[PDB]
């Protein structure tokens, strides 16, 4: 399911 | 110049025999775009636009984008669509290729459709995957569900196994996502 906000900062 | 600059559509039936007239490779369990492969000249239904040619990238069905997603869920679309199938394809070739880790490292301008896509391809693959992280599990977070948690040794296996899609840092901890398994 979607992705968090850290996970998306990390990529 | 764009990633999307060759994409075109194809409509299609099925055959006699119900099928398309070639088998569908790839899928994110293989890291990949699905993609066409050998197209047999006289078992693909054509009805209008453009051919197909063999190992094109398959992106959408009947307006549905299905790039990012598992061969499994790409032919349940194609289930559920009733002829005539538009599929908008793209030869590769050039920047265009079906390595799905690569085209995510790719950085497109913001705004662009070759950005839209990719973002497009991103929410498909999160469809079926649980991202892993190295950080300690939340007070509220679900295992296997929200997060995989493993440790960096681990982390570094995964990705020297080449099973991530995906790999970034974020305070100190590492997050990834891995290929969805074929179940």
């Amino acid at each position: 399911n979607l992705r968090n906000q850290s996970y998306r900062a990390a990529m | 110049s764009h990633w999307t600059s060759k994409v075109h559509e194809s409509v299609i039936g099925r055959n006699p025999e119900g099928q398309l007239g070639f088998e569908l490779k790839g899928g994110a369990e293989n890291g990949q775009f699905p993609y066409l492969g050998e197209v047999k000249p006289g078992k693909v239904a054509y009805e209008s636009g453009s051919k197909l040619v063999s190992e094109e990238l398959l992106l959408e069905v009947n307006e549905t984008p299905v790039a990012g997603l598992t061969i499994r869920d790409v032919l349940a679309v194609i289930k559920h669509c009733k002829d005539p199938l538009r599929l908008k394809c793209v030869k590769q070739g050039g920047i265009v290729d079906k390595d799905l880790r690569h085209y995510l490292n790719l950085r497109f301008q913001k705004g662009s459709v070759d950005h839209e896509l990719q973002q497009i391809i991103r929410d498909n693959l999160y469809l079926r995957t649980v991202p892993c992280t190295t950080r300690p599990h939340k007070e509220g977070e679900v295992p296997g569900v929200d997060y995989i948690f493993i440790t960096v040794e681990e982390f570094m296996e995964l990705e020297k196994s080449g099973a991530l899609l995906e790999s970034g840092t974020y305070e100190d901890n590492y997050y990834g996502t891995p290929k969805p398994p074929a179940e």
